[PDB]
């Protein structure tokens, strides 16, 4: 099989580990354990084996994000689209990560997860509120997804495979 | 003397070593406290961590390196492979341990052990400490005590290649 590496970052509770579970086994769970440090999983989709570094998003682990993003094929930045109170912190952590010189040029996929919830932001609002327009020195894309209801999981995978 | 008692002893020795290192680190009056290779508390800790990870290896001379490369990011593997004064896979196992402590990552690695029993059984005998569910869960609890301790260990230590005999 072909191989690629991706790193999944984003604030706690945004659905990073849930996303890995959904694309690995199709299984959504309402109750989850916060990731203490990092997880790693291999998932095969078609003929690409993807090695996923799933980093904890709790505050004390964000200092680790750059370490695990260096050299990978793409970074997936996960956002709880329904958690308005967290968007400001999510915006700041994303722009802080992308300011790191050793991550120059790596493509970024911003995922607005939990679109099934009633107050979830849509792709257009997420782009504005995360100031994605201000990123002009790398490829960046934004999709609104639901791990629970499965919206846009397939196009997310398609994007990741195009960056193998 | 029973293998269960032996494994229990190793874990008790890890427990005591973590506690002594915690107390040493908390009492340090340096402006930037950091555990280093020459600290006796570090040497005792790593001696006992190394025991737990070498116990029950199918191929002792290759060390736990051949397992943990499955769980380690590429740049860290490369960094260990190019160390000038670490020449063997056993030494690389120990340098990986020092790096894991530097990165406060031992818990994440031990969780990957629990999630990969197939890999564990390829490298360890059934009797091994990491192959016992009860013992591996306790090991993980013990090392969670190193999460907020600053380690500044030199990975390129030549004594790391010394094999048991
Ligand atoms: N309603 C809804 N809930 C979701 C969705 N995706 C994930 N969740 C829930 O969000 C919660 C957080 O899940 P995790 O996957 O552990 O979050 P994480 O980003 O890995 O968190 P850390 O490991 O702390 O960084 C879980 O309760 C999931 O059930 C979704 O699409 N819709
Ligand atoms: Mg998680």
């Amino acid at each position: 099989k072909e191989e690629m590496e991706l790193t999944l970052v984003g604030l706690q509770y945004s659905g990073k580990t849930t996303f890995v579970n959904v694309i690995a086994s199709g299984q959504f769970s309402e109750d989850m354990i916060p990731t203490v440090g990092f997880n790693m999983r291999k998932v095969t989709k078609g003929n690409v084996t993807i090695k996923i570094w799933d980093i904890g998003g709790l505050p004390r682990f964000r200092s680790m994000w750059e370490r695990y993003c260096r050299g990978v094929n793409a970074i997936v930045y996960m956002i709880d689209a329904a958690d308005r109170e967290k968007i400001e912190a999510s915006r700041n952590e994303l722009h802080n990560l992308l300011d790191k010189p050793q991550l120059q040029g790596i493509p970024v996929l911003v995922l607005g997860n939990k679109r099934d919830l009633p107050n979830a932001l849509d792709e257009k609002q997420l782009i504005e509120k995360m100031n994605l327009s201000a990123i002009q020195d790398r490829e960046i894309c934004c999709y609104s997804i639901s791990c629970k209801e499965k919206d846009n999981i397939d196009i997310t995978l398609q994007w990741l495979i195009q960056h193998s | 003397m029973e293998p269960g008692e032996v494994k229990d002893r190793i874990l008790e020795n890890i427990s005591l070593s973590v506690k002594k290192l915690q107390s040493y680190f908390a009492a340090c009056e340096d402006e930037i406290p950091a555990i280093r290779n020459h600290d006796k508390v570090l040497q005792r800790l790593c001696e006992h961590l190394d025991h737990a990870l070498l116990y029950g290896l199918q191929d002792l001379s290759s060390g736990y390196w051949v397992l943990v490369v499955h769980f380690t990011r590429r740049e860290a593997i490369k960094q260990i492979e190019v160390l000038q004064h670490v020449a063997t896979n056993l030494g690389r196992s120990r340098a990986w341990l020092y790096l894991a402590l530097n990165e406060n990552s031992l818990e994440s690695y031990l969780r990957l052990f629990q999630e990969n029993l197939g890999l564990l059984h390829k490298y360890y005998v059934k009797n091994a400490l990491v192959c016992s569910h009860d013992h591996l869960t306790l090991f993980l609890t013990l090392v969670s005590g190193l999460e907020f301790i600053r380690f500044e260990l030199d990975l390129d230590a030549p004594y790391l290649d010394l094999a048991p005999y």
